[PDB]
């Protein structure tokens, strides 16, 4: 696993270097912004069960099919398979968010997830829509501008939704 | 990798948990001690021919027989001499590393990890790099808390040859 | 008792390290946020009582059945409306706990182990308890970084029970 | 484990008690005093490895029995388990230092090591004179006035000295 | 799935055994019980529906809340209706798939595993569903070693509940 | 672990001889009786959620210190460790009641749980209580009368009321 | 594992659906005629080893190159597993007989055998050979008119010939 | 020791769980075979002086050398005539226990558990004991289900011969 | 294959170690004792027909039950007296490879693994074979130490057996 | 594994055969040249050390890329690894010189080796290299003429040169 | 402790076997080579004190900054110098003790377990024990296979070293 | 585990000492009498099936108590312990005799063999009686005249009674 400061020093190893000023200042910019960093992971992971719970329920009532007898929501243990896998991709996102890069997602999620799917059967597209779903939650939580110091958090936001639509398009 | 936020994630991961409050706190801590180490990173990285190039002569001077004894292990020949220089801006330029990421794992993975083997096989003497490593944290010249950065990742070093 | 200072001691110990830098900057961070959650332990103590007694009425209100359902289980009673007060003192103790220990631990260990079974087996709604914790985040009265250190444990309660 | 914030905080719970002003104030003053014992950790470990080497060669020295060959730290397997049963105590020394509780140190440490010396044959007083010569060096080290901002540790350094004074009267 | 003859056999070949006449009186046991237990499932099922109905409303009756309370988790609109009279129907069927099958193997998997996560996850209460199976048992209109065969996977239900 | 039956098996192999006619009867009288011995534990257990904790809640009623914060019950996770010893001695109870036999109880339940509840600090006596509290229930729904044919229990309800008995004496 | 009543639960809960009248009589036959089962299984187990014994003759003395050095068969290490495993299909399909259904005997004895004796070397022809043997022979013992209340079991001497039928299919 | 019963309460005691229907079904499929299991068990008893010596007399009259040849794992002397006249006993006596028991466990326990290892360093023939028992078979002198009970144990005991 | 070499290698593999001195003492005595050993190979192959032959007769006459039982397991048909003279011709066979290679290794993974089950399913008595190789330790008609090593592995083959 | 004795016993038996006067023979000639074979282990594993050590500072002498930051042995890491392997190949190649037969360094060394080394990055045609040197310097030391009874090994250091020759083909 | 006696017991141990004549014919190599190994150990013995002494000044000619430089860990002190040749008297000491145990086991329990610790922790160069081994190989005096054993425990000790 | 020269050598180096001649030559003895201590093994194994057998039957001939039901080698599961604890004795002793030193046979064997027998109600006097009985038949063996080249055993015959002594001593 690597966070956005060990990424940069693997990149140097390779080449044998000191880093560049421009590299410091980078760092140090990324240390600056840290505030709303915590913010957001905070506010994402304080409401982790209404995210996940909301977007669940949006997913069954727009594709029926999933829960539905013979489905692949249905039963009980299917069901919270299919809420468990929903709590675990955005448990592995809000860590991309902390380390400010994707690699633990990649690395302990996202990597075989497809082929995981395809064997038991679940379709990895529906669970797309799902962690769509908690993208924009997540995203509209996380940004909120009520109760919290005013600024501008746009590419944090952006950098968020990236590592959403990775995981979609991981399992798609 | 070892860093802060690494070790704060590996612990919710290992526990199946999201991060909790107890974990961004020590992200905070890492944020806010960065401006520090990051001092430190820059001025170690804007002297760093000089260090080495002092480092280097301390240890001769210390070792005199290193610049005489026969031997590919010895700086008795113009390659031993580039080798030395290599592998003490190695060392240096893992400190800075350290200070970058915020902790060890930079130099525990791509130095400490096999240096004994390294050592003993290549019959290279730790006290010839525990030497320049306290020249370098007697001449860097730091003051206040980026000193203090920059000596725990030094001596973190010579306690792993020693 | 999970802390950020014995999660940095458990990291080192479980690798058969000593502390290094990586640690110790994991409890700077948990002793410059300690300003901010004292200050939210303090006050949530000050004004546990109305906290706990407006919290109770919250519930009471948003499920009104629980004042005049027969059985043991409902605060219906005497007996039920003071085990209920109990239970919601103890959340919010918890959370003070929580504050000054830096850390989910207390609550971890006294409360949310055993949660499940105790309000499966006893027929205690968590959306009870959900509904009492929602009531103190509105109205302990804090604000700023004091404000965000009481809601990050009062909102982890809330996920632990849902 | 406990540091010394959950220790109040268990004191608490089994009287079913929030907290008062007094215990409040107690635990805010730690805070307050926290930068000077993450110098006193610092110091001390940043230092382990001549502590260590140091007290071991007085120990010697004093003791010569111990390495001639029969006795307890001759051969080299001997000598190493020695060595390190000394940077175990002082790491347990130095975690009970940062969490200013001895539990840590009691619990992974102390508790039944007489018994293990016992069965070993290894004399615990010398470990104990080994332990009393690593708590001086460590004391003069984390106490060192030269490289620090000015001020008064003889509180922590006599609770430091406590740790290992603790850690010696378990083994001897 | 487990029924007294997959669990005979499972025994068995955890012991590396052919069948034995141990595991055959077992199986016995189950073609004998089997009348019962067919006679059972036959009369729920040709029943169902006006079992489902009144098992509703009883849990309507002894929870009038549900019936009025805003939120999707409840039976206060037609949407809500439909699920809580497919969830009861949900547990009826599975009753009549453990008296076909002569154990819970049915129930166990299609229902109560996660049952505890779902009921949590969805603000569902257990307390509905263990009405609504007590009116089952009260009014099935079974009697003899039928009933018995019925009331044993019902008070399983129960117990899994509670 | 024996049954009735295989408990005197057992003991004519000791002695290396063939059953008597009077044993052989003893036996057959037990097969004849077997239906009650079924209705006892199927009653038993399907009511076992409310036995358990209707004790629980009797329990905590008279002995109220249990649950007050530093008592043995206090704490969400010593509660559930509480009601689940209720549930596994029931269960053990219920075990012997099919066998006929005390056997499986005392090896895999009763042995050794005296000791563990004085390591724990756990009041034996107050184990003791909840399992009587238990036993009550137990035997009063077996021996309902209501819903079933309609015979003489009193021998069966006597030995269910030995293997509680026996659990009780093993843990006060 | 499914036995036959599973099988229906399982196509039925699938579907959302309560059995049909039709279902419930097919699986009431089916308990109907568990008699004439139980004898099967009894009378295959119980002459297992001879079963087993005079396959494996027939087999060898058919192909002596199996036997031969150099051959499959030959060490008394490959004759004791060839002989355990003739042992296993035929414990595999007793398993099947009493469950009325193939899939413990799919599912955890011949899924994959064709590729474990590829890998080996092993003739799988010869083994379908050895296990047509069993099937004639326990064909002839579970069905032999003698010491049995007399009755007709074709339908079930058919179904088991299916099960060897289907071994032999998946190893050759 | 295994038993239906002890089988039906492992299986239990294993997953954790209280006794279902599903075990309870294979008890009374016990007891009711108990009725021709005792029927064999008093039958075999009642003769079994006569079926031990006529069972003996088998095994010498299909293996004559066993009377003349010397040794002492022969019955060629008074002793070794009245080793195997025991051993029979033995089997026999076994028999009755599994009939009484209604399962394998009193014969696993106390005769099959070593029986390779004793007639192998013993030099007893296997083949001995199965004639022994295939007399006993033929001649219990036993119709219907008690002469399945009985057979399926003699055979049981011939499979482990074997 | 269990010879004194390869135990020496997977010795020192096992540990991960280089062969040491300790290890090729072992070879050394390998090597000198293969001249005694290759000695009683070569004698006993040369005269293998005569030891197998004289063997199946004295097994015949120890046992002359197994001239004239019916049944495929004896030799009181052509066919089984093919099959003795085989498997005795195996056990000799044996005999050599494992003076050839110096250890037990060929008797143990091509004869004894598996051989009390073949003995049992087939109903072969173990003290038939003993008595043949008694009859070859007895009439190989070797001396010194040649003959200790022929007898040292006839009689493993016998406690194989017994 | 085999050794050259058992290789010849395994071709044997796989025939039913006993073995010849020829095979005899050239066993009996393995055994008389042993005292060579002894001499040819002990003096390469006497010098195992300075072997590998001196073949691989001329691999990275003659190949520097691999020891310029990013390549496969920069990191000390990837140096002790690389170190490893190199004692790994010379320590099998040993055991098959004792043995007089390449199996064991087949099955528990190159086996797989070059699929590891390609999953890796690892370039094997530099390990064929540095194998190939210690080729040159393990037969140059086991055939001093030096300090040894004069006699010929040239046969033997032919079968010398093969094992290594196979591990570097095995990798390259 | 390992030598090729307890190396070929602990083999058949693990494997729950009686001794075969594989690892008797490896304790027959030990006893055989014994007689060089004797004479060597023998030999160094006698002659221990002037190895000794001549081997710790060839240590001090290779390496003259070992009698000069400032330091516990150098021989630039009487008491330096004891140590030194205590530390090379132990290594001859072991090199005896292997020849007459007949392997490795002495040098590995009492000198290489632990040996890589201590001579960091000390800071004692692994090459000043290498060039005194060098110094007993090349002047031990010993000639035929006694000088092949004693080198092969020298070399031993030095691989341990690099 | 100790042989007889490891024996020497751990004595020698808790004094930090050389050996003497003295010592020198009594191990030279033992290498010189080693031919006889190779027979005694070799003698021994090759009869161990006998050895054990013998015994046993001689000690339920002379304690028929042990073999009567209810007795402690009744049941062949007991039987076959009883059998295969005389064997793990006789081998035990007969490593010793290979060693020349018991330290394997009380380490592995003895060492708390009496309490596990205590614990089992395992007669250790008649388990002695066995392993006498052992020992008188494996010394006729050992030290049969016949077959071998004639010479004096009889120190070799006292020290192998030794330890069947030591064992008989352990369990009595
Ligand atoms: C985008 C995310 C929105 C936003 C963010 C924002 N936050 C701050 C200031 C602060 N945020 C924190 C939060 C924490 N510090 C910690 O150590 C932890 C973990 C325990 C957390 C959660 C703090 C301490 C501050 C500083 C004090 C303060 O409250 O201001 C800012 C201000 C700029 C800055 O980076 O400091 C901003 C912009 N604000 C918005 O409007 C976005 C919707």
């Amino acid at each position: 696993m690597l966070d956005a400061f060990a990424k940069v020093v693997a990149q140097a190893d390779a080449r044998g270097e000191f880093l560049t000023n421009a590299q410091f200042d980078a760092l140090s910019n990324l240390v600056k912004e840290g505030n709303k960093r915590l913010d957001a992971v905070n506010r994402i992971t304080s409401n982790a069960s209404t995210i996940v719970a909301n977007a669940a329920r949006a997913l069954f009532a727009e594709q029926p099919q999933l829960i539905q007898p013979g489905g692949n929501a249905y039963t009980n243990r299917r069901m919270a398979a299919c809420l468990r896998d929903m709590e675990i991709i955005l448990r592995y996102v809000t860590y991309a968010i902390l380390a400010g890069d994707s690699s633990v997602l990649d690395d302990r999620c996202l990597n075989g997830l497809r082929e995981t799917y395809q064997a038991l059967g679940t379709p990895g597209s529906s669970v797309a829509v799902a962690i769509q779903k908690m993208k924009d939650a997540a995203i509209a939580i996380a940004n909120d501008p009520n109760g919290i110091t005013p600024g501008d958090c746009s590419a944090l936001m952006s950098e968020i939704a990236g590592y959403f639509d990775r995981a979609a398009a991981a399992v798609a | 990798m070892k860093t802060p936020i690494t070790e704060a994630i590996a612990a919710a991961d290992t526990q199946g948990r999201f991060l909790s409050n107890t974990e961004l706190q020590a992200v905070d801590g890492r944020f806010k001690r960065a401006v520090a180490s990051m001092e430190a990173a820059r001025a170690l990285t804007n002297n760093a021919q000089s260090l080495i190039d002092g480092a280097a002569q301390a240890v001769y001077q210390k070792f005199p027989y290193t610049t005489t004894m026969q031997g590919s292990q010895y700086a008795s020949t113009p390659e031993g001499k580039a080798k030395c220089a290599r592998d003490i801006g190695y060392y240096l330029r893992m400190v800075t590393y350290c200070l970058v990421a915020g902790g060890t794992g930079p130099m525990d993975e791509y130095l400490i990890a096999g240096l004994s083997e390294i050592n003993s096989t290549f019959d290279l003497s730790p006290s010839w790099y525990i030497e320049a490593l306290k020249y370098i944290k007697a001449n860097h010249g730091l003051t206040g808390q980026a000193a203090v950065e920059a000596n725990a990742y030094i001596d973190y070093a010579i306690n792993a040859l020693s």
